[PDB]
């Protein structure tokens, strides 16, 4: 895993010694080279995972997340170079360094075999994200959003540290392979109940769970575009990955202890979806859609069946790609019209036809159109939850309506109808925005051809 | 025929030949506690380093 950490940490001299006019070109070129290099993690075996040393390993669950992260960094570099065009050079280099540090922390978080190292860099991912949100956010409410995000995460995740140190003192090790071969059942006691709660609540907050999701429609809105990409495409999936890793040790208490939380998502993904029917804000609409999809992921993890696990992996990857693309489209509209409200700019298909095509395709992939991997993940979670209980299909099917009921709604008021008369600064679409949309979307449709590389470690 | 001692003669330390034996335990002390075993052997390096969380050394 040293072959990816070292070039990522050498990206900082690359971005700090470059000229004032070629930082973007050099950083995008070398991050695309690292994304190409990332494909050597597909050497997965049907029985054994890929173990590199005592410190790092990568099974078939971490590999799609690593490839997605190192593919996502150049996309952020291309997106965040227009609202920072007038910025000072030193602050531009500091922003690029924050992005590089965030990628380095993420790609060594996804590969740590030891759990306290995973916790340490899982919380080291807080600092660059928070700095980006509270520094390069636009309006006044970025400070409150940063406070909410940081304090929800830390107040949920300090008992996780306490529980992990207790595990290290009790079992004797925190290596994931040793814990895979030394796992003991957890009996029925109040101590084990709070053990389960301390292990679960950090990832509950970072998923987010309904009722603990109040930091999402702030931090996903006040942040800049690259902050929106990392907020919607990696960190939520990082919480899901941690949940998948740590649910191994919490058997068989989970078989009843997951009983409330499933309801807190099974109803929750209804309510937040209904919020998208009556949202006056485009970015808030995308954030609440992310809440609903990740609640579906929560249910899939908590019922702990194989089909649900592969559905959760495919759903996480597909939702990350789709949410990043939707945030890019909303940011392009916000750059053109200088307001975030959805009803201000209407009828943009008459002026911007190809961006309307990208909008249509992104909305179609949002509402789980087959044979996309969004539909594959949603379908597999549906099969597993039907095996769990029958009436759950109702809670699925109604959601299958409401999702489309906002997605096409998001397609209409932003693209269809009569255009706004007084808005006359609708410039034609740049090559950069179209290239960003294509680089977001074409990997998703190509992954629809060969989905078996994202179907989890038990495929 | 008694001679008065001079200065410092009476304050001398003298020896006494006596028949009574030396008390082997005048303080009536009991048995002292056994000390802890000492440290012995060469210093081998620590096995697998510090063994503190994820640190290899």
């Amino acid at each position: 895993m040293l072959k990816y950490i070292i070039p990522t940490m050498m990206l900082m001299p690359l971005t700090w010694l470059s000229k004032n006019s070629m930082i973007w070109i050099n950083t995008t070129l070398h991050s695309l080279l690292i994304s190409l290099t990332s494909l050597l993690l597909l050497n997965q075996f049907g029985d054994n995972s890929l173990n590199f040393s005592l410190t790092f390993f990568s099974d078939s669950l971490s590999t799609p997340l690593l490839i997605l992260t190192m593919w996502l960094l150049p996309l952020m570099l291309m997106a965040s170079q227009h609202h920072l065009s007038k910025e000072n050079l030193a602050r531009k280099k500091l922003f690029i360094s924050m992005l590089i540090l965030l990628q380095l922390f993420l790609i060594m978080t996804f590969t740590a075999t030891e759990l306290i190292f995973f916790y340490i860099m899982f919380e080291a991912t807080l600092v660059p994200t928070l700095i980006i949100i509270t520094r390069w956010g636009n309006q006044t409410e970025r400070l409150n959003a940063g406070l909410y995000f940081l304090f929800y995460t830390l107040a949920g995740s300090l008992p996780l540290l306490v529980a992990l140190i207790y595990i290290q003192n009790t079992m004797g090790s925190l290596n994931f392979l040793i814990l895979q071969y030394w796992v003991q059942p957890m009996p029925n006691s109040w101590s084990n109940t709070f053990m389960w709660l301390a292990c679960m609540m950090a990832f509950m907050v970072k998923m987010p769970l309904y009722g603990l999701h109040l930091w999402l429609p702030k931090a996903h809105v006040e942040a800049p575009i690259a902050g929106s990409m990392v907020l919607a495409a990696i960190l939520l999936k990082l919480g899901g990955y941690g949940m998948m890793r740590i649910t191994l040790l919490l058997n068989p208490i989970t078989d009843f202890m997951a009983y409330p939380f499933i309801m807190l998502s099974l109803w929750g993904m209804i309510m937040t979806s209904s919020i998208c029917l009556r949202q006056t804000d485009l970015k808030s609409l995308i954030a609440y859609s992310s809440v609903s999809h990740m609640a579906l992921v929560i249910v899939a993890i908590l019922i702990q069946t194989p089909w649900s696990y592969m559905g959760a992996t495919a759903l996480m990857i597909a939702h990350g790609l789709t949410s990043s693309m939707l945030f890019c489209l909303a940011n392009s509209n916000y750059e053109r019209v200088h307001s975030r409200t959805m009803i201000l700019a209407r009828g943009l298909q008459t002026l911007l036809p190809l961006m309307a095509a990208w909008w249509l395709l992104a909305s179609l992939t949002n509402l789980a159109l087959p044979p996309s991997i969004n539909l594959i993940g949603e379908l597999f979670v549906v099969m597993s939850t039907f095996s769990w209980s029958n009436i759950t299909i109702i809670l699925m099917g109604l959601n299958m309506v409401i999702t489309a009921l906002y997605s096409l709604y998001m397609l209409i008021t932003t693209q269809r109808g009569k255009h706004t008369h007084h808005i006359n600064n609708i410039l034609p679409s740049f090559t950069r925005e179209n290239a960003l949309m294509s680089l977001h979307m074409l990997p998703l449709l190509l992954l629809s051809l060969n989905p078996k590389i994202i179907l989890g470690p038990l495929y | 025929g008694w001679v008065r001692p001079d200065l410092g003669e009476l304050s001398k330390v003298t020896k006494v030949k006596t028949d009574r034996p030396l008390p082997e335990n005048p303080y009536h002390s009991r048995a002292r506690p056994e000390p802890n075993p000492e440290v012995e052997g060469d210093l081998k390096p620590a096995r697998h380093g510090s063994r503190l969380f994820f640190w290899t050394m």
